[PDB]
């Protein structure tokens, strides 16, 4: 689950 | 005066002029000499012994009998010259005129009114010279008259040059006599030492200390094997006491290596300053903190340049002092009295104060090790110092802060080695054996042998170790011990004896070995290895001393001898071992125990039973349980980030992402393996794909966590 | 000799009967005139003293431990490594020394000649050892004759051992009777049988006594880690730490680590693993003057215990 | 105005020109040679190493420090030379001209009031040097002046010219002394190359990254393993 956060 | 006075040079003048003053007494062999010089026929003995043992300070030693007039009167008043070939050859030029230097010689030398005994510094040298194309050697033009006893001779080659020269040409042989010149014999060479210290005392104006001179000669002569033994005990205080002048005529040397790095890494914040706000932010801002911290350790540096300047003349203003008023006072002893009051109100300080100084200079220098401040005196640090310098360990591990880090190994393991405790506390202990200097002489450190099923760290053990004792993954000598199956690899190891190829390079492992003198020595796989290759090694573990293609003894004292080998993949067993190491029992101590009394057994009989007792310590790896595999994987994740330090992405990961990756490949009977392999093959991956599509920019810290729900990784990006 | 070698040994006196008696021929000098004086082959377990023997006598017979010419014998298994005893003939590379043995005969001819592991060999080196065993004249690249005259030649050899009667004679010989010694003629016999199937029967010929070593007692034992600590000082005279033991913690230390098959290295190891490294972790932090008297002593309550003084 | 300088050039006037301008030095390593350069009786320091691993950055850099002045104050002002083989085999006209053109060299040596201190590139030669049929053999020419201190010199070495070569005397092994030169530990490395883009831009024109440098280090360390470090970290960015 790739996640920019 | 006479025409060989200028060939060369006089001997005699010299011990007049006090150049060659005094030598240590090898009387047998002096007299032996003498007995030579009073023959009837021959009267040239020459001095045959090793390269270093002191051939020529037997003849430099003669000298000073006959002018002091320690010979027999039948040798009193010769006059000693020595002939050098820079000199001696000079007159060669044209085709008739060696023959006439040659011809004036001998006539000097029949001469009884004209009293010389000559010297010659190397005879298999004298064999060529003078070949002319028209004329002979001057080695043939002395043999007619050599066997003639008027010509005096005394001479000295080396035992290498007197097999090779001097036997080509065996009638030159028999106008000589052997006087065999011995190696000093360790215990002499102590009194050797004792006899040359004041010789030293006013050249370099250092105080030696008498545990420095035994240090001087059981720590040469019985750890360096080549240069034999007076070339090895003088050559330390030789430069044990060169060591010390820098020191005190220059700053010491610490100040002096932090003055130079600092003026350096100051060079280096010019040039990342000057670039681009990058990747290079990180090593910059590391810079300017290792900038200031070093530059802060340099005030308390300057302050112990003090205070130790302060213990120095303190101490030196005693001994200018009372050190001379203790010792010329002993004038009217007899009755003028020597023992009133005053004579010994200065002499009961003398050994106060001076004894006081005295604990204080010791005390500094098991401190501080090797680098003590404003010391006058010598000491086994200094002589271990330059031992272990040119001896060639690496120049920040485990001896430069001596007895300070053995301490410390145990616990710097474990971060590397979580697991297996107990064989780790016996790799501590053979260290301590190391430096403490407390160990067996000719036995080689720790030999031990690491058996165990496949990828429970056998060699990760080895491969930390040498990342750890020595900084430098070189001195890790690896040898695939899984090459040699066959019976005819032997050769591999000592090298191929004389008539056959590859003679002029020894053997393989031992070239590297003088190398790398002080290295912890793999052997990968005894499991995959002939019998024949153990016949060899068995040399190495019970005595440091294999030899070579040329019979040159080796140093394996100071080598951790670490064996990875295997003797399973039968006997440790599929179901009381792999699948139930996580219930921690007292039920494992044992099945433990029970297993490793068979692989013992089992060595008596795939090895010999020579290896079974000569193998300090057959450490068995436990298999990985949870709680060990749990920080094996954070280990991973930690070298993880040293691959990424090029692109700068910082890799961390939650514990619960972690037990995901154990429960998809936990298989103990491999351990370690599928984990990483489940980690280099799935979650390096994405590591890897978003970064080709960009979804990794070079600044990202990523921070993998399990989900627990959706029960997909997630992979947090900032 | 005989006594002498009964204080730095604790052998069989058989063997040192034998050896003692056949120096005794070189200082009278009636003796073989081309043959070595007293040819031996040691045999025995592993871990008995077959070596030092032969090098105590470099220690006593010499008085120098480089006089001893310890030949590895193990590094000649492969079959072309005869070329480092008479060297390399002429027209090949290394013919400018004699050899690896030969030049260092003579440059001592004085010598114990030792061959560790006999059995660790190629047959093709045992065929040129025929010739020294029997005669001095081996001959070199130049054909330059040796005397081995004057010369003790000791081998050693690890045959037997499985041979040697196996736990019968190591685990229940505790005690030396007339009842456990008539096994040991029974076995030397065999010994000796097996050395004519390999070691090719002529060599039994030139052989002048052939030495079998008993495995070590723990009365026989007792002996030998005393002589142990009277050695520990030799590597601590540079730090003056003199190590006096008590006979009871001697006791402790053989029945805790006793082994007869291994000849008795495990005990040696018990020393420098446990009560050298305790002496060792003691003197890294400050608990350890240079000067210090120690003696160790057993209080019989499961716990050995170091005695210090100033 | 030596003698010495027609046949050994002279490494001491390159840094007055500015030939060499500033040397990371290797700050353990120098100054042993200092200490071997005051000695009661061998004098004689030896390099040995291996070949792309800096022996003659160790020497130039000592010059550096010689001719400012970094040195105690006995080796001040000393003159290092460095010997060219190509200008020995210039003499041996017939016979005898190389003993000539031995003792002219020697005599000098031996004078204090000279400063002049030998550099032989290779001791490696020597040994073929001056040997003709009735050659008596230049470094034996040595042999009976190395044991006492009159001649400083230095001495730079592979391992397997020290083995094949050297070893094989025995007696003119044991005047020299060995100061092991060690590849210089990545860290180091990286620290050498940033010392090197003042040179390096000027002769170029062209900026070199930093991030580049670490790249050009580690790239060289590990994926090329023979040819030792200091030869691959250099080029690979040349
Ligand atoms: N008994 C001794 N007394 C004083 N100095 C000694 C003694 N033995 C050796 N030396 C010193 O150690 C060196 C021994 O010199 P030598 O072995 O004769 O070497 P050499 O003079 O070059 O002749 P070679 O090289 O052996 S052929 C000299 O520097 C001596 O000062
Ligand atoms: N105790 C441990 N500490 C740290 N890493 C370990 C440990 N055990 C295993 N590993 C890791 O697992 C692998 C172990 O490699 P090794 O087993 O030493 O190679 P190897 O020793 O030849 O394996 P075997 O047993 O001979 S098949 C490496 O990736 C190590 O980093
Ligand atoms: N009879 C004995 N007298 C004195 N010391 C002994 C005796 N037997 C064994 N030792 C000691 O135990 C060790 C014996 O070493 P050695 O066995 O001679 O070496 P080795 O002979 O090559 O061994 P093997 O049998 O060939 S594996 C040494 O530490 C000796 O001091
Ligand atoms: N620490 C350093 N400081 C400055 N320059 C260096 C350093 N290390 C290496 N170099 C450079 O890299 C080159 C390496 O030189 P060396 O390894 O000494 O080769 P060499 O001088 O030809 O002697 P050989 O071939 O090794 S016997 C030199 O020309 C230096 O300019």
């Amino acid at each position: 689950d790739v996640d920019s956060s | 005066t006479l025409y060989i006075e200028q060939f060369g040079s006089n001997m005699n003048e010299k011990v007049r002029n006090g150049k060659l003053q005094g030598i240590y007494g090898r009387d047998e062999e002096i007299r032996a000499i003498i007995e030579s010089l009073l023959r009837y026929n021959k009267n040239s003995p020459v001095l045959v012994g090793n390269p270093g043992t002191g051939k020529t300070t037997i003849v430099e030693g003669l000298v000073y009998r006959i002018e002091k007039g320690d010979v027999p009167k039948e040798l009193q008043g010769y006059t000693v010259i020595s002939l050098n070939f820079r000199k001696f050859t000079s007159g060669t030029s044209y085709r008739g005129e060696f023959e006439t230097r040659m011809k004036n010689i001998i006539k000097e030398l029949k001469n009884k009114k004209n009293k010389i005994i000559l010297f010659v510094d190397e005879i298999h040298l004298l064999l060529g010279a003078g070949k002319a194309e028209g004329g002979t050697d001057a080695a043939n033009l002395l043999k007619p008259v050599l066997s003639k006893g008027e010509i005096k001779l005394i001479g000295a080659t080396t035992i290498a040059e007197y097999r090779k020269f001097i036997e080509s040409c065996s009638a030159f042989e028999r106008r000589f006599e052997k006087i065999l010149v011995e190696p000093p014999s360790v215990d002499m060479t102590v009194k050797i030492l004792r006899s040359l210290k004041s010789k030293y005392e006013n050249f370099y104006g250092i105080n030696i200390t008498d545990k420095a001179l035994v240090a001087a000669a059981k720590i040469s002569d019985r750890f360096i094997k080549d240069r034999y033994l007076p070339d090895k005990a003088i050559d330390l205080l030789n430069k044990a006491c060169s060591f010390l002048q820098v020191q005190l005529s220059g700053k010491p040397r610490i100040i002096d290596v932090t003055e130079r790095d600092i003026e350096r890494l100051s060079y280096e914040i010019s040039t990342l300053e000057k670039d681009v706000d990058k990747v290079s932010k990180k090593k910059y801002n590391k810079l300017i903190k290792e900038f200031e911290e070093k530059k802060e350790q340099l005030k308390k540096y300057y302050e112990e340049y003090v205070i130790t300047g302060e213990r120095l003349k303190r101490k030196k203003e005693i001994e200018k002092k009372l050190n001379d008023l203790k010792e010329l006072t002993q004038n009217y002893v007899y009755s003028n009295k020597e023992p009133p009051i005053e004579l010994q109100n200065s002499l009961k300080e003398a050994q106060q104060k001076y004894l006081e100084l005295y604990k204080e200079t010791v005390a500094y220098v098991e401190a501080k090790t090797h680098n003590a401040m404003n010391v006058d005196a010598v000491y086994q640090e200094h002589v271990s110092y330059i031992y272990l310098r040119d001896s060639g360990m690496p120049l920040g591990s485990l001896s430069f802060e001596s007895s300070k880090g053995a301490l410390k190994l145990y616990n710097s393991l474990s971060k590397s080695i979580i697991g297996n405790e107990d064989i780790i506390k016996s790799l501590s202990d053979a260290v301590v054996k190391a430096a403490t200097g407390m160990k067996d002489p000719e036995k080689p450190i720790g030999t031990f042998l690491f058996l165990g099923p496949t990828g429970v760290g056998k060699t990760e053990l080895a491969k930390t170790l040498a990342i750890e004792l020595f900084n430098s993954k070189d001195n890790l000598i690896r040898v695939n011990m899984s090459e040699f199956t066959e019976a005819h690899s032997v050769s591999k190891i000592t090298g191929s004896p004389p008539g056959y190829v590859g003679f002029s390079d020894s053997g393989q492992l031992t070239e590297a070995v003088r190398e790398k003198p002080h290295s912890v020595v793999l052997f990968d796989e005894l499991e995959k290895a002939h019998a024949d290759v153990f016949k060899v090694l068995l040399q190495i573990l019970g005595d440091g001393y294999i030899n070579d293609n040329h019979r040159r003894n080796i140093d394996f004292s100071n080598t951790i001898i670490i064996m990875t080998s295997n003797l399973g993949a039968e006997l440790f067993k599929k179901k009381l071992f792999f699948d139930a190491d996580n219930s921690g029992t007292p039920e494992y101590k044992r099945v433990m125990e029970d297993v490793r009394l068979s692989l013992i057994k089992k060595c008596k009989k795939v090895f010999k039973p020579e290896f079974v007792n000569r193998i300090d310590k057959i450490g068995v790896f436990e298999p990985l349980n949870k709680k060990n595999l749990h920080k094996i994987v954070a280990l991973r994740f930690k070298k993880l980030e040293k691959r990424l330090e090029e692109k700068n992405i910082q890799v961390s990961v939650s514990e619960k992402a972690i037990d995901y990756i154990i429960d998809q490949s936990y298989d103990p009977e491999l351990g370690a393996r599928p984990t990483l392999i489940f980690i280099e093959s799935v979650i390096m991956t994405k590591f890897a794909i978003m970064y080709l599509k960009k979804e990794l920019v070079d600044d990202m810290d990523v921070f993998v966590d399990y989900n627990s729900k959706a029960k997909n990784l997630v992979i947090n990006l900032s």
